[PDB]
RNA sequence: AUACAGUGAAACUGCGAAGGCUCAUUAAAUCAGUUAUCGUUUAUUUGAUAGUUCCAUGGUAUAACUGUGGUAA
RNA sequence: GAUGGUAGGAUAGUGGCCUACCAUGGUUUCAACGGGUAACGGGGAAUAAGGGUUCGAUUCCGGAGAGGGAGCCUGAGAAACGGCUACCACAUCCAAGGAAGGCAGCAGGCCAAAUUACCCAAUCCUAAUUCAGGGAGGUAGUGACAAUAAAUAACGAUACAGGGCCCAUUCGGGUCUUGUAAUUGGAAUGAGUACAAUGUAAAUACCUUAACGAGGAACAAUUGGAGGGCAAGUCUGGUGCCAG
């Protein structure tokens, strides 16, 4: 069954609709999450 | 309900427009139940897609039970009970209870080589063998997602070493260090939190591609052309694959299907189908070709090439381990092992599997040679084809599960499976100073597999090297050189001062076997409850069974290489161990000098390898001492193991003398059993023992000579009237061969011999007859060195004759 | 209520289910009554019904239970 | 083993019930032995009913069977609806290593595929019991075969007309308070809507029953038959205006 949710998977247009260390993933998913971003080196001046 | 994220389907969208896996990395507790999310999307990406999922794990199931009656007769008590009504199930029970799930285990890894999965659920991640990733990447498909799921151990290595380079605080692993790195990385792979959130440290932008294959519309167009008989029914079934394999196929077809003779050798990788184009041409090579066919792979590890063949079979017109019989219904094939069917070669075609080059060399002699050499060496049997045969050996390495993929690329840069045989040095003759300089430091293996990209290309390098036309060690084998406790490397490779480059001269790996470090790391090991990391002590002290050995430490040589290029790379080798032989004697960067000035406390210095004549060679330039071997014929090459240890410490000369000894008198018997390889290698055995014997000892091992009254006992007085029959008449076996075994023995016991007499003593000693021996290693003068053989008989009977009667 | 003391998942226990469909056609041999069993079995019901003793309390071995595990189960 | 005798075996014991030995018996025209069914029928097998005279209450058709024969086990009672072993076929899971039960079953259907809900309150049965239960058993619901008794109106007043009805082939004859979408009046209650209480383990239903409930009493029964009549209408025929 598209254009319904079997399970919990409701698919619209292009979005998916889905419903339901702790604060470690926590703050990773708050602040940390493209924090990384220039944090590939670490002075690696290959 | 809430919409997820703009990246997380997207991703999948395009791995399926694309025909690329795609990797995701699911952190927290509540894990299990979103893999029903992913794999409908998945499959509501493209509907045309394999249904089928793995489940690849350790030891235990997270929350499941995979036994349908028994999880079914769980929920009908919980019926029973009334905490749960009928009709109701939560998607995770409904994605097990629905979906097409293979259950293995991470040990039997091996038994899924095969087949073909949409999903793959690796469950645990803090073990993950790098054979078993190759093994589970390699088999997901185009549209293929693999997922990993994580602990909380892991989340601190995550949350440490995700800042810039910090690491985890308790063996030690770093290849799921490299892991994580490799998979921050990776554009195709990213990491999810358990509530469907995202990480972006791992390949954070993703766009949506554009909605919409030309080398598969060539393959349709030129698989057309050869449509428009029955080559056209095998071409139609064995193209489910790229042009190339179809090329491939066809020319082999064409070299081979009438001209009987060629030696065509197809190459390819892991991937691409060598296995099914060869079993998909034997059907058409049984057609037209001859009545017996001859397969040379390993027993019972035939499954894709006779697959094939029944398939193919089939499609055109058919109808003590396993059946792997000759059938025929209106033709014959036989799976054999190495060339007993020499007088039964009347076959005149054969197909070999990948590389034993001798007995290749031996196999591959008077018949069409077809072979399957698979990457999983390749340059010396290519210089071996073309040293000998119309040769149209040609194939390609085009992917058949995908046409191009960075999950294979992610893959192979992890598993180091890329190799280059470029120069890049200064100079040979300035990489000669190097060799006569024997210059050599340590690896600092902590900040080597710390992946970064001049160090990683490095690391390719020093991979390459460690595994360049080694005794096929695998990826596995790089997690024992990355990730192990008793572990060091040497790279002697450039002794010049210039820029930012150099090469790899030589890899030398050290095991430290020892009695004090290892006895430490294996009561730290207990508490893990495994551990096994001590073969050359374990060997000598079940063998030779000494208390010296196992109160002395040991270094042990896992392996050591060095370049393909000429004798100067042996000279660099030899350089290479001089120098380890000087270093044992006399966040980080990515080597050391002040620790290659640096050691333990170790006795005993030791190499165990296969007993090969130029590693003879090395171990009598290396001069260790060619201590106790093992006869029993590995499968592999057949080659007898031999564990050569020298002692270099303060006190151990008499002990590792006495070993070399004792090896020596068990070798001139077990020479009669199952040791009978050579006579200049069996020389040169006993003349390393000797020569280990006469360094260690000054005089302690002295044995004395053949006494009188003994002598007098352990030959016959008849038989030395024979002996004398045999000075003044002719040597036959009426008195040649009842006294030819105390003859060799006193003869190797202890007054000289010739060359020839040294043959004949050593052929006394393995007890073949005359025209064997000395007619396969002199092939001249037969009767003459009979003779001889019989002067220096008469020789050795009148001086024994002479000093005790 | 410092050797037991109420609720009580899961285990031993006492008992429960204490009598239900289809298929091939046996003429006092299937059946019903009756005579007898000092010719015989019998839980339960009922009435009855036990006489040998030289120079202050008897033994480890298993559960449930813990702990280490295997197996897809 | 036919008939009996003697002894043993096995039995819960009697017993040619089985075996050794021995004798050649035994039933029968005073019906042996054998032949079949309205033996889905009969025999009392039993209740009988205040008029049904072989319809009209029930026990039992014969023995088996728990996939198929065989062997074993348990118990006061068994060759167990609930056990095991081996053989042969069905048959599901499986990671291909192995673990099983029986569902090769019973319900249904060939323009009525829904029974499978509530109780031991009654009668019995088991029960340690002044307690527990019994898909024994009872209660209720969907699932019409127009078979069954009632309703869809009753009673007045006023007005205004002169015609209504019957017979007969014909002409005609015979007779008499009869009509009308005319107005109008207050009484009646029943279907329905519903208080309850009773009933019952409980609930339904029957029984009893306050409140409301009629004018198109629209709170709106059918089915079939006989005959007309009409247009600036349509069609056909042909000796105007007609015939069909």
């Amino acid at each position: 069954a598209p254009m319904s949710d079997v399970g919990g998977v409701l698919m619209d247009k292009d979005a998916v609709y889905i419903d339901i260390e702790r604060g470690e993933g926590e703050k990773l998913m708050t602040g940390l999450q493209s924090v990384e971003q220039s944090i590939a080196e670490k002075f690696d001046g290959v | 309900k809430k919409a997820i994220d703009s990246r997380i389907p997207s991703l999948i969208r395009n791995g399926v427009q694309t025909k690329q896996r795609s990797i995701f990395v699911i952190v927290g507790d509540r894990a299990r139940n979103q893999l029903p999310n992913l794999h409908y999307l998945m499959m509501s990406a493209d509907l045309k897609m394999n249904k089928s999922v793995l489940w690849a794990y350790k030891k235990k199931l997270l929350g499941f039970t995979s036994h349908r009656k028994k999880r079914e007769n769980k929920i009908k008590k919980e019926i029973k009970r009334g905490t749960r009504e009928v009709n109701e199930m939560d998607p995770f029970e409904s994605f097990i209870s629905n979906q097409n799930i293979r259950y293995v285990y991470y040990k039997e890894s091996e038994k899924i080589l095969g087949n073909t999965y949409g999903m793959c659920i690796l469950q645990d991640f803090e073990a993950l063998t790098p054979n078993l990733l190759a093994r589970t990447i390699e088999t997901v498909e185009g549209g293929g997602i693999v997922v990993i799921l994580l602990k909380s151990m892991s989340s601190l290595k995550q949350l440490y070493t995700m800042t810039m380079d910090v690491h985890a605080r308790y063996v030690v692993a770093r290849f799921n260090e490299r892991f994580i790195l490799s998979l921050g990385s990776n554009p195709n792979c990213l990491v999810v939190d358990d509530e469907l959130n995202v990480l972006p440290l791992s390949g954070a932008k993703n766009v949506k591609p554009l909605p919409p294959d030309e080398l598969p519309p060539k393959q349709l167009e030129l698989q057309e052309l050869k449509e428009s008989d029955v080559q056209p029914a095998g071409s139609l079934v064995s193209l489910s694959k790229t042009v190339n394999q179809a090329h491939a196929i066809l020319s082999f077809i064409d070299a081979i299907s009438e001209k009987t003779v060629a030696l065509t050798a197809g190459r390819g990788r892991g991937k691409s189908a060598a296995l099914g184009i060869s079993i998909a041409a034997a059907v058409s090579h049984g057609y037209s070709n001859i009545f017996v066919t001859s397969p040379s792979p390993e027993n019972l590890k035939t499954l894709f090439e006779f697959i094939f063949k029944g398939f193919d079979a089939l499609g055109y017109q058919e109808h003590f381990n396993k059946a792997i019989v000759r059938v025929d219904i209106k033709q014959y094939i036989v799976p054999q092992d190495h060339q007993v069917l020499g007088q039964a070669e009347l076959v005149v075609i054969d197909e070999a599997a990948a590389i034993i080059v001798k007995n290749l060399l031996g196999p591959y002699l008077v018949f069409m040679a077809s072979t399957i050499n698979g990457y999983e060496l390749s340059l010396k049997l290519i210089q071996q084809l073309r040293n000998q045969q119309l040769r149209e050996i040609s194939l390609d390495e085009p992917i058949r599960y995908a046409p191009g993929d960075p999950i294979e690329k992610w893959l192979n840069k992890l598993l180091c499976l890329d190799v280059t045989l470029i120069k890049n040095p200064r100079f040979a003759t300035r990489g000669t100073p190097h060799p006569s300089q024997c210059n050599l430091f340590v690896v600092n293996r902590d900040t080597l597999f710390s992946y970064h990209p001049v160090s990683e290309n490095f690391l390719e390098k020093m991979m390459a090297l460690y595994v360049s036309s080694h005794y096929k060690n695998s990826p596995n084998d790089l997690q024992l050189m990355s990730d192990a406790p008793a572990h060091k490397l040497f790279v002697l490779l450039p002794p010049i001062d210039p820029k930012d480059g150099g090469r790899i001269p030589d890899p030398l790996c050290v095991i430290q076997i020892a009695l004090e470090g290892e006895i430490s790391k294996e009561s730290v090991r207990n508490s893990l409850s495994r551990g096994q990391r001590a073969g050359g002590d374990l060997i000598p002290w079940l063998i030779s069974q000494q208390f010296q050995d196992e109160e002395f430490a040991s270094l042990s040589g896992a392996r050591i290489v060095r370049i393909a290029t000429n004798p100067e790379y042996a000279s660099m080798g030899y350089g290479s161990r001089a120098i380890e032989l000087l270093r044992d004697y006399f966040l980080l960067l990515k080597l050391s000098e002040q620790p290659p000035h640096y050691l333990h406390y170790l006795g005993v210095s030791y190499g165990l390898t296969q007993s090969l004549h130029k590693f003879w060679k090395n171990n009598s330039f290396v001069p260790v001492y060619l201590r106790q071997t093992a006869n029993d014929l590995t499968g592999e090459h057949t080659c007898v193991m031999l564990n050569v240890l020298e002692g270099r410490e303060s006190n151990w000369l008499v002990e590792f003398a006495k070993d070399f000894r004792k090896r020596f008198l068990s070798l001139l018997s077990y020479d009669f059993h199952k040791f009978t390889a050579v006579q200049a290698l069996s020389v040169i055995e006993s003349s390393k023992k000797a020569q280990d014997l006469s360094d260690d000892e000054k005089h302690d091992n002295k044995e004395l000579t053949r006494t009188h009254l003994d002598d007098i006992f352990s030959p016959f007085d008849l038989k030395r009237l024979d002996s004398y029959s045999n000075n003044l008449l002719d040597y036959h076996v009426i008195g040649d061969m009842i006294p030819m075994l105390a003859l060799l023995y006193f003869g190797d016991k202890m007054s000289s011999v010739q060359s020839a007499i040294l043959l004949a003593i050593g052929l006394q000693r393995k007890n073949i007859d005359t025209i064997a021996k000395e007619l396969n290693l002199p092939s001249n003068q037969t009767i003459a060195m009979f003779a001889k053989i019989m002067r220096k008989m008469s020789q050795y009977f009148r001086q024994l004759l002479s000093q005790s009667i």
